[PDB]
């Protein structure tokens, strides 16, 4: 069992491997091992095969992952490791920010952007707070907040070059979204907390 | 009761059902900013990878190919042609001569001894073939800088020209390095301007010489390319 970890990373797997792609098959490698939990970590919850085309909701799994940690009493926020190794490109979801730093580790820690060129062994690092700023100057105040206004990553793979797009959706008709997000709260308010 | 819906609520109303959080993504399905304004001219080198340009006289326009309509309705398929390889491409549609005429004459026209250096370099027939495959009948121009490379003009026929992204992509990604692609008007018409990138670099040579020059034979040159060609040369000049 040893629910206390295990349950928790089983958990934070099934988030992922649910919301992070829409459709289609995602080709995801999933972690065994208690050093996900340790300091200074090197390894992944989980490792995530990117696509050309496909649309992969960055920022609901990374919210819903740190509501999650949080709720368990983690003190550290999630990370995020889009890297470029040769042959595919992978997302990688660390708990807590790994020991490849900024000083001289691989190709800069390129942060967000439109549009991103990926070369090889270069790598975009997402963080608590990135999201936000990155959705500042392209939506209005009211609209900064996840429930409005989606952060999302599309992957342009081309044999030539590799390329990140990263998008911000948002909803069209505002009143059916309402209606789903009364749905979310009546939910929220059956449920008990602590 | 509305007021106080917390992140947290979200989540938890989530965690209790996924269903309800895939609704909410399903929900978020239209993009911010597909549509980006462009003012010419442009270097179509220095551009992001995914876009599609929407010219048209009063604005001009870029756009991204997912979310490009006449890119969708149409066979978004399309007809992928092998014209992956500059050389192969080359030495693949020299051959038709009867088709392509417009290229040969205009390099004909000018016959400045500079027709060799139109051969040298394959580069513009490719350019020229796929601004004609995705673009329509273009009306070729070729003036002499003071480099010795020749540049030139490849003028596209149109009132609002849609140039789709996959004709950006093999232009930019197959010839964009070694010869800056650019694209402005002249007077009547968009054109798409192939240049030697300074002198910093030239690559690649064969030499058919006069087998090609006995086979233009100098052919006939309809009036109406007549007075485009020569009225293009002389607004070229003029600028
Ligand atoms: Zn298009």
């Amino acid at each position: 069992m040893a629910s206390p970890e295990e349950r928790l990373l089983d958990e934070l797997n099934n988030v992922i491997v649910s919301f992070l792609c829409d459709s289609g098959s995602l080709e995801v490698e999933r972690c065994s091992g208690a050093h996900v939990f340790s300091r200074g970590s090197s390894q992944p919850l989980c490792t995530v095969k990117l696509r050309h085309g496909q649309i992969y909701h960055l920022e609901f799994v990374y919210k819903f992952l740190a509501f999650k940690l949080k709720n368990c009493n983690y003190p550290s926020s999630p990370v995020f490791v889009i890297s470029n190794n040769g042959l595919a490109t992978t997302l990688r979801c660390f708990l807590h920010e790994p020991s490849g730093l900024r000083s001289g580790q691989s190709g800069p820690c390129l942060g967000l952007s439109t549009d991103v060129d990926l070369p090889k062994n270069s790598i975009i690092m997402l963080g608590q707070d990135d999201f936000i700023k990155f959705k500042s100057p392209l939506v209005f105040p009211a609209e900064l907040d996840l429930l409005k206004s989606m952060v999302v990553c599309r992957a342009y793979i081309t044999e030539h070059r590799t390329t990140m797009q990263f998008l911000v959706f948002q909803a069209a008709n505002a009143q059916k979204a309402s209606r789903v997000m009364d749905m979310i709260s009546d939910m929220s308010q059956q449920l008990s907390r602590s | 009761d509305r007021s106080h819906f917390s992140l947290r609520d979200f989540f938890r109303g989530i965690s209790a059902n996924f269903e309800l959080g895939k609704d909410f993504l399903r929900e978020m399905n239209t993009p911010i900013h597909v549509s980006e304004a462009v003012f010419l001219p442009l270097s179509l080198c220095t551009l992001s990878p995914g876009r599609c340009l929407r010219l048209s006289p009063f604005g001009h326009s870029l756009t991204l190919g997912s979310h490009c309509e006449i890119c969708i309705n149409r066979s978004q398929v399309h007809v992928p042609q092998e014209f992956s390889s500059t050389q192969l491409s080359f030495f693949n549609n020299v051959h038709k001569i009867i088709p392509n005429k417009t290229f040969y004459v205009s390099l004909l026209s000018s016959s400045p001894s500079a027709v060799k250096a139109g051969l040298s370099q394959p580069s513009l027939l490719y350019a020229y073939l796929v601004t004609g495959h995705f673009c329509g009948t273009i009306c070729p121009i070729f003036s002499t800088n003071g480099k010795g490379r020749l540049i030139m003009h490849l003028l596209l026929q149109g009132t609002s020209l849609h140039i789709p992204e996959t004709c950006l992509k093999l232009l930019c990604e197959n010839i964009g390095p070694t010869y800056e692609l650019a694209v402005d008007l002249v007077g009547d018409a968009f054109c798409i301007k192939v240049s030697p990138r300074d002198t910093v670099y030239e690559k690649a040579v064969n030499v058919d010489e006069d087998a090609i020059y006995e086979a233009i034979k100098d052919l006939e040159c309809g009036d109406e390319l007549r007075l485009q060609i020569i009225n293009y040369t002389q607004l070229i000049l003029e600028n």
